[PDB]
RNA sequence: UGGAAUGCGAGUGCCUAGUGGGCCACUUUUGGUAAGCAGAACUGGCGCUGCGGGAUGAACCGAACGCCGGGUUAAGGCGCC
RNA sequence: CGGAGCCUCGGUUGGCCUCGGAUAGCCGGUCCCCCGCCGGGGUCCGGUGCGGAGAGCCCUUCGUCCCGGGAAACGGGGCGGCCGGAAAGGGGGCCGCCCUCUCGCCCGUCACGCACCGCACGUUCGUGGGGAACCUGGCGCUAAACCAUUCGUAGACGACC
């Protein structure tokens, strides 16, 4: 039978599978589209939390 | 098979698939033979196919047992009280229906005849409807040269 | 298979080579010659039912054959093992080479092309089948 | 664009069936799928043939639809299109197609010799053409 | 009835068994399109016995025999009166042919009929069966051929060889 | 020297759809693509080579890994130049697939 | 030794039912261009078909199967797997010797393309019945590599069209080099036009 | 002149087990809106029965079975599986 | 990088080195005319049941000897260099060389070879793939990983930093 009360679901399926990361630096699944009229520079950087 | 239809397919002598018999034609036996209509195809034969019927797949009923007519000696000693002495006087008197044809065709063996080859049309209905059951006259003369 | 015919043989050390077929012996074996200096095959027998008969056929009616090439002069001899024993070509069998083979060598040499044919060997290529060509 | 049609007197090259490989003249059409031809120079009886087993060729024949054998036989010869035919590039194709098929193998044989020694002549040639495309250039 | 392969046009002569009563009967003739011969015989006995107070057992068939066409290698054009029975109802027909016998112009007839209207032969019945001139003929499929001057190419010929060579290196072509 | 026997391939047995009759292989032959074209190779020799880890006799010849199983071509197959093969022992499944010799023998040209 | 085909102007399932056939019987094929291959039907209702396909997934973990490629090389590859018993060893080693690629990549690009002409739309649909292209869609089930395909493809036939100019070249010299060597051949001709080799 | 055809060797007597839940299909048929429902007639089946086909299946279609070789078939089929 | 064998695993028994494509249309030449960074368009000429054909093409092998005739001579075989290839990158061609032979191909002459006496698995890819070793010379290389210890950006334990 349905489900008396509606409700959304908890979480996101999304974020699948909540598991431990692979790798501990971040890394840049898509860098930015190349515009080649732009003048040449960089896209990322590498920070620490202070 | 129903219990009609088995009964005047043993009448007739035909217990198996593809076994042959001859069958002198006249009001009761025509009847017969559309009971078991669905069961039997059938026809005239010409001299040819009663001559090839009998010389390769002939067999005699001598002593209730299945002996090949190979030679005349074995006509002669069971139908020779009615002058039939040779496979020649046997075919003449099945192809003519002479006045012993009763004796000298339950003397032979049912033919047992192999499949037709080439196949068939359809065994489940009538010849007149493309099929191959019921009486096809001359034309049982093509399925015997296939199965003889 | 008439006599002159050039048979292709399908057996034996000798698969492959192109010889000329002389008369069918009384045991029904097949003889034929080489010629022994075209192809390196001697008066040799041979089974018809391992020759694909050509139509290539030279003429060679008037060519004698020496009665005593028989049967049993061509049947292979015992040799005893107690080491081995090896054959030997006897000197009539060198005088009975040459004796066909100078007679049918200058017919073949009539035929222009024909020695060289007689020197190459038949073999299948990529293409070739056998129900689709004429021998 | 279409240059060969379908027409009374158009001489056609039977492809396959039990008289391929011989010429007919369209005497009517009967259908879509029919022709009423005729072959009475080359061995054909007046009959009904299907489109499918026919080759238009470019030869046109004189004669009115139907007219009965004698007057398709009498414009076949004033063309002479057997001749006509055998002086074609098709014809030749066709016979050089079974003067291939029809080769023995000491026919063969002869012809790889022939093809060995052309080959290499013209080879020979074609390397000497090249090299003085190569001066002219320089 | 089967219409196996092409039929056949059929002459089928029968009359009733002569009785005291009536000695010599007369002779009903039928046309009759069938494959053989021994399914011609039945399908006249289908017939007569719609028409008259007849069947196999009390008649017989005097005479069966083929057709032959008169002008095998004349083209005409046949005019075809038939009934048949649809799913829900029967109905009369006239439909017109180009062949060159009669017998193919009727084997024509139960292919059409079976595939425009999924007739089997068993509920066909040919009525009537006659040549009609080109002046006559309705049906525009069949007076288009009626041009002396008739031409025509035929475009785009499908490759129907196509197994042989099943694998090739050139694509076919279909202009020819 | 050069090739003296036509390629065949090992199609199968001869079978229904859930029935297998081992004694019988339908073999087919390159070039033969119609039912027509099989009458030149009936009765032909067929011979299946192989390579073993054990070495066997040669006739005429030394010992060697090579085997052989023989048939012969007995009858067509099919309308497009099948040909039903048969074995002096039925050929092991692991040779569907691959080159089953057809000789030029017991020649009839 | 390889069966190499070309996918452009080829119905996706007569092909697949022949290639199937032919690696069954132990010969190794490779098919290119398999985004140039067709489909009979027009493409919406040929995109409708796979995207009902992509709906079938195990409700408890689509990562289980079915697997739904996006490439049409794998689109053709799964359809040719369709026609093959692949869950026993035999159809599995008859599935290795396929190879199937989106253009023509090398070693194949330098090499001669056979084709089916049973599958082929020219020869096997009517001129006016619609047809899809598994290229398009491919690309519009999510394929990603169409423009970098046919970039690539536009370099290819660039350079095959070089090859090809090199190649009439060598032809010419071929028919001029014949009529300056006419004369020493005449007698060789003469046999291959004897024996029908040449007309 | 053993008095229609066809076929077939018949008759007869003791002792006797298991069974006594059935179910299905063409046709006919009662009750019921109907039911893979309940109840009948005829025949044939399954039960007790494998085998080819209907992908799969008690009954459908074909055909019934000693262990084999060759040939040919039935019903069904012949793009690939 | 450059010798014998020993095992083991197999299948195979010439190669095709490439336009793009149209299919109610094509292909090849012609560039005399028009455009472009030798390519494209036009004109015209040829083919089109594709013959500049995958119904195809290339290679074709018994070996040697002797002397001839055609064919070659711009030729075959063989050590050093410059372009050239990236979608999954080329033991092709080009130029030198000092060498190396006038035989390689075609038609003839001349004879010879285990001619093993009718008989199968023959004939390649074949210096095949993999594993041990035995040698035998040339030029080179002398690392990490895991544990243990430590950290707490980590953590049930492993793992991770
Ligand atoms: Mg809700
Ligand atoms: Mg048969
Ligand atoms: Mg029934
Ligand atoms: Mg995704
Ligand atoms: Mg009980
Ligand atoms: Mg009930
Ligand atoms: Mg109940
Ligand atoms: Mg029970
Ligand atoms: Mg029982
Ligand atoms: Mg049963
Ligand atoms: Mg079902
Ligand atoms: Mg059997
Ligand atoms: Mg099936
Ligand atoms: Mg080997």
């Amino acid at each position: 039978s349905h489900r008396k009360f509606s409700a959304p679901r908890h979480g996101s399926l999304g974020f699948l599978p909540r598991k431990r990361s692979s790798r501990h630096r971040g890394k840049v699944k898509s860098f930015p589209k190349d515009d080649p009229s732009k003048p040449v520079h960089l896209t990322a950087f590498l920070g620490y939390k202070a | 098979v129903s219990p009609k239809v088995r009964k005047v397919l043993q009448l007739l002598r035909l217990r198996q698939i593809f076994n042959g018999t001859f069958v002198k034609l006249n009001k009761a036996s025509i009847n017969m033979l559309r009971i078991v209509e669905p069961y039997i195809a059938w026809g005239y034969p010409n001299l040819k196919s009663v001559n090839e019927l009998i010389y390769k797949r002939g067999y005699g009923k001598i002593n209730k047992k299945r002996i090949a007519l190979t030679d005349n000696t074995l006509i002669a000693r069971s139908l020779g009280k009615y002058n039939i002495i040779c496979m020649e006087d046997l075919i003449h008197e099945i192809y003519t229906v002479g006045k012993h044809f009763k004796e000298a065709n339950n003397f032979l063996w049912p033919f047992k005849l192999s499949s037709p080859r080439g196949g068939m049309k359809k065994k489940t209905t009538h010849f007149v409807e493309g099929g191959d059951a019921g009486n096809r006259e001359d034309q049982i003369n093509r399925l015997i040269r296939r199965m003889n | 298979i008439t006599p002159g015919t050039i048979l292709i043989i399908l057996t034996g050390r000798h698969r492959g080579k192109r010889v000329v077929f002389l008369k069918q012996l009384s045991s029904g074996l097949l003889l034929v010659t080489g010629p022994l200096s075209l192809n390196r095959v001697p008066l040799r027998r041979t089974h018809q039912k391992f020759v694909i008969a050509t139509s290539t056929k030279i003429d060679i009616s008037g060519v004698k054959i020496p009665k005593h090439l028989t049967d049993a002069y061509f049947k292979k001899k015992k040799l005893r093992k107690p080491e081995k024993e090896k054959y030997e070509i006897t000197e009539q069998r060198k005088v009975d080479q040459k004796a066909v083979d100078s007679q049918i060598l200058p017919k073949i040499k009539a035929v222009p092309q024909l020695q060289g044919y007689l020197r190459s060997v038949f073999a299948l290529t990529n293409g070739v089948y056998p129900h689709k060509l004429v021998f | 664009v279409f240059r060969r049609f379908v027409e009374v007197g158009r001489v056609a090259y039977v492809s396959f069936g039990p008289h391929a490989g011989k010429l007919v003249a369209i005497v009517d059409v009967i259908d879509q799928n029919r022709a009423l031809v005729d072959g009475p120079c080359t061995r054909v009886r007046r009959q009904a043939m299907p489109f499918k087993c026919m080759q238009l060729t470019d030869f046109i024949l004189k004669f009115p639809h139907s007219a009965r054998q004698k007057y398709v036989r009498k414009a076949w010869e004033k063309a002479d299109i057997n001749t006509k035919w055998a002086a074609t590039r098709w014809a030749k194709k066709i016979e050089a197609r079974e003067r291939k098929a029809k080769m023995t193998d000491f026919d063969r044989y002869k012809v790889m010799k022939a093809k060995k020694m052309r080959n290499r002549i013209i080879k020979n040639e074609v390397k000497k053409l090249q090299r003085a495309a190569l001066l002219k250039a320089s | 009835m089967k219409a196996s392969g092409t039929l056949r046009e059929y002459k089928v002569v029968g009359r009733c068994l002569p009785t005291p009563k009536c000695r010599t009967p007369p002779l009903y003739r039928m046309r009759i399109f069938a494959p053989n011969h021994v399914v011609a015989k039945s399908r006249f006995w289908y017939f007569v016995s719609q028409l008259k107070k007849m069947k196999k057992s009390s008649g017989e068939i005097v005479y069966c025999g083929q057709v032959f066409e008169k002008s095998p290698l004349r083209v005409k054009n046949f005019g075809i009166w038939l009934r048949y029975d649809s799913r829900s109802g029967t109905h009369n027909m006239y439909r017109e042919y180009r062949d060159l016998t009669t017998a193919g112009a009727v084997t024509q007839c139960y292919r059409d009929m079976g595939a425009r209207h999924r007739a089997r032969a068993h509920s066909i019945q040919i009525m009537k069966v006659e040549e009609i001139a080109a002046s006559k003929c309705r049906r525009p499929a069949v007076k288009q051929f009626h041009d002396s001057k008739i031409k025509f190419p035929l475009p785009h010929r499908v490759l129907r060889r196509q197994h042989k060579p099943r694998f090739t290196t050139k694509r076919p072509n279909t202009f020819f | 020297s050069g090739r003296l026997w036509c390629k065949a391939i090992f199609a199968g047995y001869k079978r229904g759809l859930r029935n297998q009759r081992e004694h019988t292989a339908l073999l087919k032959i390159e070039g033969v693509y119609a039912r027509d074209e099989t009458e030149f190779y009936l009765g032909k020799r067929c011979a299946y080579v192989y390579k073993a880890k054990n070495n066997t006799v040669t006739p005429g010849g030394k010992p060697n890994k090579t085997r052989v199983i023989w048939g012969k071509v007995t009858r067509a197959h099919g309308n497009s130049g099948m040909v039903r093969a048969k074995f002096r022992s039925n050929l092991p499944a692991k040779a569907i697939g691959h080159r089953i010799r057809v000789m030029l023998y017991p020649s009839r040209i | 030794q390889v069966l190499v085909l070309d996918g452009r102007g080829h119905l996706l399932g007569r092909l697949a039912a022949i290639v199937a056939k032919q690696v069954l019987l132990g010969r190794k094929v490779v098919v290119v261009r398999c985004e140039g291959i067709n489909i009979s039907g027009n493409f919406y209702r040929n995109k409708l078909k796979y995207l009902a396909f992509l709906r079938k997934r195990m409700n408890t973990n689509p990562s289980r199967g079915p697997y739904h490629f996006r490439a049409p090389s794998r689109i053709f590859w799964r359809t040719v797997r369709g026609m093959l018993p692949h869950k026993t060893k035999r159809g599995q080693a008859a599935l290795d010797r396929l190879k199937v690629f989106d253009g023509i990549p090398p070693p194949y690009d330098k090499k001669k393309r056979m084709v089916v002409p049973a599958a082929l739309k020219v020869v096997r649909l009517k001129p006016t019945r619609k047809f899809a292209y598994l290229g398009r869609l491919a690309h519009e089930v999510g394929w990603k590599y169409q423009a970098v395909t046919a970039t690539l493809e536009e370099k290819r036939k660039e350079k095959a069209k070089i090859h090809y100019r090199k190649k009439k070249q060598l032809m010419r010299l071929r028919k001029q080099a014949e009529k300056n060597v006419e004369k020493k051949i005449s007698k060789f001709t003469d046999v291959l036009k004897t024996h029908g080799l040449l007309v």
